[PDB]
């Protein structure tokens, strides 16, 4: 789907959903009463992985999965984890993202079956009970999601600019698979809420070049871009890999999930 | 869901029935849903609004894509989404627009019923091309362009400005195959083209332009699965002539080409041409208007002009120049929309 491809600078993404880092951290403090900063990041990583598994099981293209991931992040950038259960929100984000695209639809029974099967087969370390929600909960949650994103549905990702950069380098076979995988990894951080996607793409490509010992200094010099911001993004990517190393998702998440604030019922 | 979160959002939610007076003010009902002429209940402004309750419940592909695209698109000749209201109780979606009193269907009928300043037709075409070009430059196809969907603003600050509406937002796999008229459908659609294209929109603009010039649909035929429609093709050939091999080399690649060859003979249409058709409806074939029309109504979609090139045509540099107000400051003779009282 190439809709709005050259419109980023007049887009809802750019104009409303490139957030201030200090505003984001300010809104986050409500949930940091229950969780440490490290625990909150681990929770973000976990639900990114959940959304990825849901999308893979549904056979969705990576761009749809990425859109679902940014819907999830946008929701919890603004609201508390207790507002709506993230176990319900994740499949809802996948459902809505799938409908913004045009090549195929995710049916109701297929979404619920995917949520149930994926959580059982790939996430039983986190979740002792089966997926408890039915399709009416997804549909209700979808209305809240759409409203609370201010109906902003078109999301730009680093994949398209990355492809253009790697083509321009003439290094598709060398650098693209690794750089693409590093783009996937950036969704385990806040970067998509903070930087234009092309900047994230350049940072991922830089790390790919360093890993593979490819000298691209002159090519990165030929770009008219704020390299200080690219370096900021690289530092977050390098930090993610150190956290990844020190994080055992499977051993820690049940404990972290129990510490999450939970939706208060009616009186 | 957190209860405090729920009651807070319920307290704060703007509801269409509380914000707008639209009871008994329905101006249209169709596949799109229900369209009302609305006014704000608090007197903050005195403007007229259009309120559309989308057909069905929940968020359909049509609704999802309509909201997704209109949330981003910003151009004077594309209808602007002002607000979205989500009604949780009945799962209904409401879209708010600035109200367009007129559209090309009703303008054309008004002229047809009579049997227009100098540059009205030209001004309409230019603005249609401007709006479609903006969509196309953003890789958005309209896919259902017709006189009924080309709105024109009435009295107010946007007097006589074209607003392209009803963009046909959801077509599975971008495919035309997945009371109907085929008068604005490009011949490649009729021969089984698997995907919508920019060229398909351009053909429809050509049809609309011919209709604005004559007040008659150029490829008129009877109304009413299979994309192949025999009588519609017959009508196109009776107007345009039958394409030579050299006119449309890739016609052989169309899935219904062999059906076309079975049903039609070239010789049937030997004295038929757009020149002769337009001569009968008092359009001069040596006019710049005609030469542009002929470029829009090219049978081979790869030989059809783009919206950009159409906007650059010297037709638009010839007196009279197109105007922002297509009525050119003259008094609007067209009647206002009537309200629907049918059950
Ligand atoms: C009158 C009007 N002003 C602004 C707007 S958007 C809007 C719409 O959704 N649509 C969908 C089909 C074509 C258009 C329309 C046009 C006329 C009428 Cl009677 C009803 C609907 N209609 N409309």
């Amino acid at each position: 789907d190439k809709a709005m491809a050259g419109n980023f600078w007049q887009s809802s993404h750019y104009l409303q959903w490139i957030l201030d880092k200090q505003d984001l951290l300010k809104e986050r403090q409500k949930d940091l009463k229950f969780l440490s900063e490290e625990e909150y990041w681990k929770l973000q990583i976990f639900f990114t992985n959940v959304i990825q598994a849901l999308g893979e099981h549904l056979k969705l293209r990576q761009q749809v999965i990425a859109t679902a991931t940014v819907y999830f992040k946008r929701f919890y950038a603004r609201y508390s984890l207790k507002s709506i259960d993230p176990v319900l929100m994740a499949p809802t984000c996948v459902f809505l993202a799938s409908k913004v695209e045009e090549f195929g639809v995710v049916s109701n029974t297929r979404l619920i079956a995917a949520a149930t099967s994926v959580l059982k087969t790939r996430f039983s370390y986190a979740f002792p009970k089966e997926f408890p929600y039915r399709m009416n909960h997804i549909l209700e949650c979808e209305f809240y999601l759409l409203e609370l994103m201010d109906c902003c549905l078109i999301v730009y990702h680093p994949y398209r600019p990355l492809l253009q950069y790697v083509q321009d380098m003439g290094q598709e076979d060398m650098l693209l698979p690794l750089a693409w995988r590093i783009v996937n990894d950036t969704y385990r951080t806040d970067l998509c809420l903070l930087y234009p996607p092309f900047m994230i793409a350049l940072a991922c490509l830089h790390v790919a070049c360093v890993v593979q010992q490819k000298d691209a200094r002159q090519w990165f010099a030929e770009l008219s871009v704020d390299m200080e911001k690219i370096l900021e993004i690289i530092r977050v990517i390098l930090k993610l890999y150190e956290q990844w190393k020190n994080f055992d998702e499977r051993k820690e998440m049940a404990t972290i999930l129990s510490k999450m604030p939970k939706p208060k019922p009616p009186p | 869901m957190d209860y405090d979160f729920k009651v807070k959002l319920s307290s704060e939610r703007e509801r269409v029935e509380d914000l707008f007076e639209y009871e008994g003010c329905k101006v249209g009902r169709g596949t799109y849903g229900h369209v009302y002429k609305a006014k704000r209940k608090d007197g903050k402004d005195d403007k007229d609004y259009a309120l559309k309750q989308i057909e069905g419940t929940g968020i359909s592909m049509s609704a999802c894509r309509e909201i997704a695209l209109l949330r981003e698109l910003k151009h004077p000749n594309v209808i602007s989404l002002q607000k979205v209201f989500l009604s949780h109780a009945d799962r209904k979606v409401w879209l708010l627009f600035d109200y367009a009193e007129h559209d090309l269907w009703h303008i054309i009928k008004f002229h047809r019923a009579s049997k227009l300043p100098r540059g009205m037709v030209k001004s309409l075409l230019y603005q249609i091309l401007d709006g479609i070009h903006y969509l196309h430059a953003n890789w958005v196809l309209h896919r259902d362009l017709k006189p009924a969907n080309i709105l024109v603003m009435g009295e107010g600050p946007e007097r006589g400005r074209v607003k392209i509406a009803d963009m046909g937002f959801a077509r599975l796999f971008n495919s035309p195959l997945k009371v109907v008229t085929f008068w604005y459908r490009a011949p490649e659609l009729l021969l089984g083209a698997r995907h919508y294209t920019k060229a398909i929109d351009i053909w429809a603009i050509g049809c609309i332009f011919a209709e604005l010039l004559t007040s008659e649909p150029i490829f008129h035929c009877r109304q009413e699965s299979n994309p192949y429609h025999h009588d519609q093709l017959d009508r196109i050939f009776n107007v345009m002539g039958f394409p030579a091999d050299k006119d449309w080399e890739d016609i052989k690649k169309m899935p219904e080409h062999s059906t076309l060859m079975k049903d039609f003979r070239r010789n049937t249409y030997t004295n038929c041409s757009l020149i002769k058709y337009m001569e009968k409806h008092k359009v001069k074939p040596d006019s710049k208007a005609f030469h542009l029309l002929q470029k829009l109504l090219t049978m081979d979609p790869i030989k059809r002009i783009t919206s950009e090139q159409a906007m650059q045509d010297p037709y638009f540099l010839e007196d009279p120049l197109p105007t922002s107000d297509v009525f050119a400051g003259c008094q609007i003779p067209y009647p206002k929309r009537e309200f629907l009282t049918e059950e």
